[PDB]
């Protein structure tokens, strides 16, 4: 939410360091969501190429017709 | 900032007012360094470890800038603050803090809250 | 014949351990007494389990003390309402 | 016959809670629950694990209550504690073991000042944890 | 060229396919840098603390879109990262800074200030209505 990481952004901001431990962590969580998105894609694409490799006339919904 | 830090500490003159800000311009500069300090283990723990971990820790440039990007608003703040502050003492240093304090950055607005009230204690 | 050999060794090598726990819990607790820290043999027994559990010690330590201002806040309550 | 294996928090705190309290789990709720509040969030990745600077706590604080022979026992059995394997996080128990440590002075019945000092120790937080 | 938008020289070498992909993407950079312009602009005290919370939140924006960026270099320092899957990651990360862009080119063209700020930021949320996001 545009405003839960708005650290920055408040009327009474409480005096902190400069301590980016929450930074780590979101940044941690957006490679967390991209790595996600690439894996979705990898995973999507092997099952599309196996479902492409099956031997000929395997894997066919309609056995024997 | 440092060099100011460093002409504004041998001088006795700048009075308590001028040693409690230079104090706390101090503290702050301490927080920064350490930052800086944590940032910088991190970055050699990359180096150090071989493995391209795709970690935080990786030296990137874009990883250096994303880490600074807070710290350069930090700094950009403090920089501002010390140029006004510049040749201004006693009731004088407290009126500039103030006028600082009218800032409408929260951040900024928080470090320099901070800042006036440790000062003017 | 052979086989007993082995799970013999390992039952005394516990119990080994076991001695020797306790003879640290008991060193710990005399520790603790000229320090006059006042935990008891069940509660240093379950402090020691929690810290050996991975309790991180700055957690550790601030939540055993707010248990124990908890504990001394009930048994003042328990002495009040008596 | 009991082995030693990992527990689940709830059950040490559940013990725990029971035994300082002196009731059962039920009319502790409360306390328990604003524990468990507080413990679930706290992680110390700040604390040294070194024996060498809480031996040197509990010296000083000997010396203090003028124990200087409790601070050589103790000393001693440290020793004996780190002949032993058994403990793994002996920075974590000697800390635990100071912060609920309750001076008899404060022998008498009071501490003389609270001037704490810069001395302190290391905060560890440098490290990416 | 003044308060215009940031343009690019593609090298005439290049892909003329590609150099139509790079116009394509190109938006999304120029919209940052002139987010990141009007950001240094209206963060001075004149330009008052309704303008000053603004360039803030646009900071903490800014600093999300590092974040992405940053991770795409990670990618790409894997080798991992397509012309394709560059354009289809950044596709809803070129929406959202043109639409930051629109909103920060609206505010700067009626040089809105306090209640007319506000009132502008009303009308754009309006503007905004069919974009949940």
């Amino acid at each position: 939410d545009y405003f839960l990481n708005n650290k920055h952004v408040g009327r009474n901001v409480p005096y902190s360091g400069y301590d980016c431990d929450d930074l780590s962590v979101f940044e941690m969580d957006v490679q967390s969501l991209i790595s996600r998105e690439e894996c979705l894609c990898h995973s999507m694409i092997q099952e599309t190429l196996q479902v492409m490799e099956a031997a000929p006339g395997t894997g066919l919904p309609t056995v024997g017709l | 900032i440092r060099r100011y830090t460093d002409q504004r500490s041998l001088d006795r003159s700048f009075g308590l007012v001028g040693q409690s800000f230079c104090a706390a311009l101090h503290q702050e500069l301490r927080e920064y360094y350490r930052l800086l300090s944590v940032l910088h283990s991190q970055l050699q723990l990359e180096d150090d470890q071989g493995v391209n971990l795709g970690l935080e820790s990786s030296l990137t440039l874009r990883r250096l800038l994303v880490w600074t990007y807070d710290p350069k608003i930090r700094l950009k703040t403090l920089a501002a603050l010390v140029d006004h502050c510049q040749g201004r003492k006693g009731g004088e240093l407290a009126s500039a803090v103030h006028a600082y304090t009218k800032t409408g950055d929260p951040y900024m607005r928080s470090l320099v809250q901070h800042i006036l009230s440790l000062v003017s204690h | 014949m052979a086989s007993s050999s082995g799970a013999g060794a390992a039952a005394a090598a516990a119990a080994a351990n076991l001695n020797a726990v306790r003879e640290t819990m008991d060193v710990l607790l005399e520790i603790s007494r000229i320090l006059n820290t006042g935990l008891d043999m069940e509660t240093l027994s379950i402090c020691v389990r929690l810290c050996e559990q991975g309790i991180n010690p700055e957690a550790l330590s601030s939540v055993i003390k707010e248990l124990r201002k908890a504990t001394e806040a009930l048994k003042a309550a328990e002495n009040m309402t008596s | 016959m009991a082995t030693p294996d990992q527990k689940s928090p709830n059950v040490l705190l559940q013990n725990l809670c029971c035994r300082i309290l002196g009731r059962s789990e039920a009319d502790v709720a409360q306390q328990f629950q604003y524990a468990v509040r507080v413990i679930g969030s706290n992680f110390a990745p700040t604390v040294e694990r070194d024996e060498f600077l809480v031996a040197e706590k509990i010296k000083k604080e000997l010396i203090r209550q003028r124990r200087e022979a409790d601070a050589a026992l103790f000393s001693e059995l440290h020793r004996k504690l780190h002949s032993q394997g058994v403990l793994k996080n002996k920075w974590s128990i000697l800390y635990l073991l100071l912060s609920l440590s309750e001076d008899p002075r404060r022998q008498p019945s009071k501490v003389s000042s609270y001037a704490t000092l810069f001395a302190q120790a290391l905060p560890r937080d440098a490290h990416s944890t | 060229a003044g308060r215009q938008s940031r343009t690019f020289l593609v090298d005439p070498n290049l892909d003329l396919s590609i150099r139509e992909l790079v116009h394509r993407i190109l938006p999304v950079a120029a919209s940052y840098s002139a987010v990141t312009r009007f950001i240094e602009e209206k963060s001075s005290f004149e330009y008052g603390q309704v303008n000053h919370a603004l360039a803030a939140a646009m900071r903490t924006l800014v600093k999300e879109h590092l974040i992405l960026v940053s991770q795409l270099e990670q990618l790409h320092r894997q080798g991992l990262l397509s012309l394709q899957k560059l354009w289809f990651y950044i596709q809803p990360a070129m929406r959202t800074m043109d639409i930051l862009a629109s909103l920060a080119t609206s505010v700067d063209k009626g040089e809105c200030l306090g209640g007319s700020t506000l009132s502008l930021l009303h009308d754009r949320s309006f503007s905004y209505t069919g974009d949940s996001q």
